[PDB]
RNA sequence: GUUCUGGUAAGCAGGACUGGCGAAGAGGAAUGAACCUGGCACUGUGCUAAGGAACCCAAUGUCUGGACAGAGACCGAAAGAGGUAGGUGAAUAAAAUU
């Protein structure tokens, strides 16, 4: 089981990527600093929040013993550089999704002649 | 108001709505608990009610506790009921299922040759009849279907019964020439051994030596005289009222 | 059979909803108007984007007429539910009954 | 919609929870089926249920007992009054609502194979505090004569053993393909067929 | 929420600025109105100007900074109005404002002894250092020796049915 | 509300402790004995040598539990490395009660109890085996789960008093002597 | 509704002041002459009140404390102990305790 105390990193409800806790306050509240991504055209924001423990959802841990603010962005930026919004499926045009469909559909066309 | 002084109730609830009975000839309903520790038997049988006379018995109870010295015998004059007891041949068997709905039957097997009596139950009126009856069942026999039945019987049942009827033609004071049926449950062993037990006396007379012994313990299910409709006074045995 | 052509065609290009009540209070009730849930829409911004889009209810077994046609013209709480008119009243016997929306815009007028 | 099946399993779920969700969906025209009654949870303890309980069998018509209320002992015929009464029953609509409804003890063997869903905002360990107690309707129908228990003991161990033969079925299956996949032979016809459909 | 402002009043007759004194309030309220509300209140109890020789001359907001969220320690006095007569106590908060830590004080007051957030007064407001905490609550948090986890579920998704073999929490 | 609480037992040298959920359970010279805590609310683990419940941010109520649950492992742990004792003593001022064991230590009956003709039969629970003391009036019971013990041994008490008379003349019974650890 | 006189009181008998029902529908308090919102010719589109928002039944969720009694959401006195959450004032202290 992981623990909430400095440098543990979240999840928040509904929600694809990773956070990060700053403080504790009380039995029940943090500090945390949230990263998110706006849709609209890849503009990220980083900033610090007050927050209630029943939104979060702990994951792991790091250091950050001491560090500064622009530490810690760097260090969000690193840790959910993979992640993305949606699968690509989505986002691509029609001749491409038809494209990636008929391999799988094919695949499967073998599959059912060979086993 | 509370009434003046207090008396019991007249007639038992227990027996509310009384109601006629549907047939005259009953089914046994429960049976005793099986016991896998014992040998295959069966339960139960049909009578038919003859009458009554009075015999004299030797007897010497007593409290335990009585500080007489002498054994006393004493003669005690009692009455009694007479039944006649023909034997039953047994002409088939079912199975049943155990479910969350109660017991369910799987299926019905019949002997290969039946017997003149026991087809007269299956038609209504005796005298007017083409009698083609069971005769197409037998090829059954040839085909394996037996053996197969007997299969399922054997592989998913949790009870087995046998079915037997009763040889009128022996009581000619009945003016009756159709048997009746009953169902009769076997207890003892393994539903293996039950079935095999079955399968070696289809056709066969089972006495009642078979089922009871002198001294035993016996319940006897019936239907009552009949006494048509009646008023309060006996039917639920209260009083009369004043008689002016 | 051409019914179940119609069908095939139909289910290939529209999104489904279900239809569940009309407008009312707690004891009136105003049968120009009915409410529908779309499939996989579940908040009123989601719900926004189908205000004047086509609904189609098909109905093969009636006698009168095969199809009803209709617009939806507002958006109704807060977890993605709508209000659509139609051009004929839906009877109390047609409550539960599956809808197909439609993926284009109408006038008003046009229903 | 109505033609629309849905197959729910009941354990762990709190009675009067899952009742309002289900009541819904029977109003909109799905046919639903309750699988595992006997599993259903109550909150608080025991003793309390069977008080409540037995206020309800001290109920019936004073004068004819036939009119009067009928007090039902099958967990399964428990929860189907459960949900009879957040319905409008009364009514035409309610009642051909309610004949959209099964409920049953244990699984019975038609529904074995079928995929089974479960409502997460209705699970105890979701809905309710750790630090209280809490009964199963199974425990308290024993107490009032409910007579075939061990039928659904029985048929309990029927669904491990499915569980566990149809699990290895599958995981020999996915071993196969997948170590098949990787082939020469395979991944030689991917071409073979595509050169027809380029 | 609750916001601190600060109003400034003087006397006035039949004819302006009668007195050349001015008299200042701070106040803990959720708008101008309420604190402008306040200021009429304490001036016709501690003096004897009722509302039609007052004017109000200014009203401003208090605001303080901490951009990187840095969490303080505040004891607050205060005061409350029960059934009986006027009950006073001393209590200790954390937070990253003095708003946020009187906003805690209200919340708990209506908690424990189920007052509506009118009936209570705040006499003083001080921000503390470690040495100076009197009680026990919030010693161990100021220390910065806590760490526990979670007791609280969270769901997975917004649906309303899922298939029995996803996974159902966090 | 208490931040944190904790509660540790030592494993000795000789014991064997697993935890398979709440359900824990214990082997050692005696034999073996488990039971299951799933009605408490608690963390239970194995760590360093040790056994070890923690809690966070409970009630006060919530903390005795933990503590119960503690003082129940420990008794579980001393039980495995030698088994537990009770001691009964008979007590009569003009009828001999006399005692009869049945079953290899299973089964006592007791006869002549206030001049009484009819036997009592008393079962053991679990483990426990019925043995003959130092004198005739004496009985030991011996087992290795102090529950089991402890209920057979009150079970004979309870019954074997006076009824429909006053105590303090008539002061017949059987009694619990002495309870420890065996040597 | 606010107040008064006679009476142990009463859905009892009798006065004063400002609006009602009588002669007043509609939506809301599950139901109710008089209570809450608010005064009516006949149609169509929007918005709010009072009161609601798991299900019956159109719209529901979130945060922080309390509370375990077949309790409460609907509900009786003088008198009281027990459990638990907080305030204030006295001590003692080789963790604290009264």
């Amino acid at each position: 089981m992981y623990f909430i105390k400095p440098g543990c990193l979240i999840k928040k409800k509904f929600s694809i990527y990773t956070s990060i806790v700053i403080s504790v306050i009380d039995n029940n509240s943090v500090v945390i600093q949230s990263y998110d991504k706006s849709d609209n055209g890849d503009v990220i924001s980083i900033d610090r929040e007050v927050i209630n423990v029943s939104k979060i959802v702990p994951i792991g841990n790091i250091d950050i013993k001491n560090k500064s603010k622009k530490e810690i962005d760097g260090i969000l930026v690193e840790e959910n550089r993979n992640l993305k919004n949606k699968d690509d499926v989505l986002l691509m045009n029609d001749f491409e999704r038809f494209k990636e469909q008929l391999k799988k559909e094919v695949e499967d066309m073998v599959i059912e002649e060979m086993a | 108001s509370c009434r003046n002084y207090s008396a019991p109730r007249h007639g038992s609830l227990a027996y509310c709505p009384k109601k006629r009975a549907k047939t005259t000839k009953p089914a046994i309903k429960s049976f005793p608990k099986d016991d896998a520790s014992k040998p295959v038997h069966l339960t139960g049988y049909l009578a038919y009610k003859v009458g009554m006379t009075h015999v004299v018995r030797l007897s010497t109870r007593r409290s335990k506790t009585e500080r007489v010295l002498k054994e006393t015998q004493k003669e005690v004059l009692d009455a009694v009921t007479i039944l006649e007891v023909p034997a039953m041949r047994i002409f088939g068997m079912v199975g049943y299922k155990s479910t969350v709905n109660g017991l369910k039957a799987i299926k019905t097997v019949y002997a290969e040759h039946l017997d003149e009596q026991v087809l007269a139950r299956l038609r209504k009126r005796n005298s007017r009849s083409s009698k083609l009856m069971f005769k197409l069942y037998p090829q059954k026999y040839e085909n394996g279907d037996i053996k197969r039945d007997y299969e399922l019987l054997k592989r998913e049942s949790d009870v087995v019964r046998v079915l037997a009827h009763t040889q009128v033609s022996k009581i000619p004071s009945l003016n009756l020439k159709k048997a009746h049926i009953l169902e009769i449950q076997l207890n003892g062993g393994t539903i293996e051994e039950k079935i095999e037990w079955a399968i070696e006396r289809l056709e066969k007379e089972i006495p009642v030596s078979e089922v009871f012994s002198q001294q035993d313990l016996i319940d006897v299910i019936g239907v009552t005289k009949g006494k048509g409709k009646e008023g309060t006074t006996k039917r639920f045995g209260t009083t009369i009222l004043q008689h002016k | 059979m051409e019914v179940i052509k119609k069908i095939e065609l139909k289910e290939r290009v529209c999104a489904k909803g279900t239809l569940y009540s009309h407008k009312r209070s707690k004891k009136n009730i105003y049968p120009r108007y009915s409410l529908i849930t779309i499939e996989n829409v579940k908040t009123r911004e989601a719900a926004m984007k189908y205000v004047g889009n086509a609904v189609e209810l098909f109905k093969p077994e009636s006698t009168k007429e095969e199809s009803i046609h209709g617009i939806i013209k507002a958006v109704h709480g807060r977890s993605g539910a709508v209000r659509a008119k139609f051009s004929r009243n839906i009877s109390p016997v047609e409550m539960g009954s599956k809808v197909y929306i439609k993926l284009y815009k109408m006038n008003e007028d046009e229903i | 919609m109505i033609g629309k099946r849905i197959v729910i399993d009941a354990i762990g779920h709190v009675a009067g929870k899952l009742a309002g969700h289900i009541a819904k969906e029977l109003m909109c025209g799905i046919e639903v089926v309750i699988v595992h009654a006997e599993n259903v949870m109550f909150t608080g303890p025991i003793k309390r249920g069977v008080g409540k309980f037995n206020s309800h069998l001290n109920k019936s018509c004073s004068y004819n007992p036939l009119r009067g209320p009928f007090h039902l002992r099958s967990p399964s015929m428990h929860l189907m009054k459960v949900i009879k009464r957040k319905l409008p029953h009364r009514k035409s609509k309610g009642q051909i609502a309610l004949k959209r409804l099964q409920v049953f003890d244990g699984c019975p063997t038609e529904y074995l194979s079928v995929e089974k869903m479960v409502c997460p905002r209705d699970k105890l360990e979701y809905t309710t505090s750790p630090i209280r107690k809490s009964y199963k309707l199974g425990d308290l129908m024993i107490k009032f004569g409910w007579k075939y228990e061990s039928v659904v003991e029985k048929m309990n161990q029927n669904e491990e053993q499915f569980k566990i033969e149809e699990t290895e079925k599958q995981k020999v299956k996915e071993q196969k393909i997948e170590e098949l996949k990787k082939s020469n032979k395979f991944q030689q016809r991917v071409e073979e067929i595509m050169v027809q459909m380029a | 929420a609750i916001n601190e402002y600060k109003v400034y009043g003087i006397k006035i007759d039949d004819n302006g600025v009668v007195g050349d004194e001015v008299y200042a309030h701070i106040v803990f309220a959720t708008n101008e109105l309420l604190a402008k509300s306040s200021f009429n209140k304490i001036l016709k109890k501690q003096k004897k100007i009722k509302p039609k020789n007052t004017k109000v001359i200014k009203v401003e907001e208090i605001k303080e900074d901490n951009k990187d969220l840095d969490v303080k320690n505040y004891g607050i006095d205060y005061y409350y109005k029960s059934k009986r007569c006027d009950h006073k106590g001393y209590k200790e908060f954390r937070g990253v404002s003095r708003c946020h830590a009187v906003d805690k004080l209200l919340c708990d007051i209506g908690g424990r002894h189920s007052v509506k957030r009118n009936l209570i007064f705040i006499m003083k407001v001080k921000e503390l250092t470690v040495d100076e905490i009197k009680k026990d609550k919030i010693k161990i948090f100021a220390m910065e020796d806590v760490e526990y986890p979670a007791y609280r579920n969270v769901l997975r998704s917004n649906k309303l049915f899922v298939s029995e073999n996803e996974k159902l929490f966090n | 509300v208490y931040v944190y609480v904790e509660e540790k037992v030592q494993i000795p040298e000789g014991c064997k402790v697993e935890v398979v959920n709440k359900k824990v359970t214990v082997t050692g010279p005696k034999g073996t004995v488990s039971k299951d805590f799933s009605h408490i609310f608690v963390f239970i683990d194995i760590h360093e040598e040790n056994v070890r419940c923690r809690l966070w941010n409970c009630r006060k109520q919530e903390r005795s539990k933990l503590i119960t649950c503690s003082k129940l492992i420990k008794n579980m742990i001393d039980g495995s490395m030698s088994g537990y004792f009770y001691e009964l003593k008979a007590a009569y001022k003009h009828f001999p009660i006399t005692f009869e064991i049945k079953e290899n230590g299973k089964l006592l009956i007791v006869k002549n109890f206030l001049g009484q003709k009819w036997a009592r039969e008393f079962k053991m629970i679990g483990d426990t085996i019925i043995k003959q003391g130092v004198t005739k009036d004496h009985l030991i019971l011996e087992g290795i789960s102090k529950e089991d013990v402890s209920q057979t041994a009150g079970l004979i008490q309870n019954n074997c008093l006076p009824k429909n008379l006053d105590r303090r003349i008539f002061q017949d019974g059987v009694y619990i002597a002495t309870k420890g650890l065996i040597e």
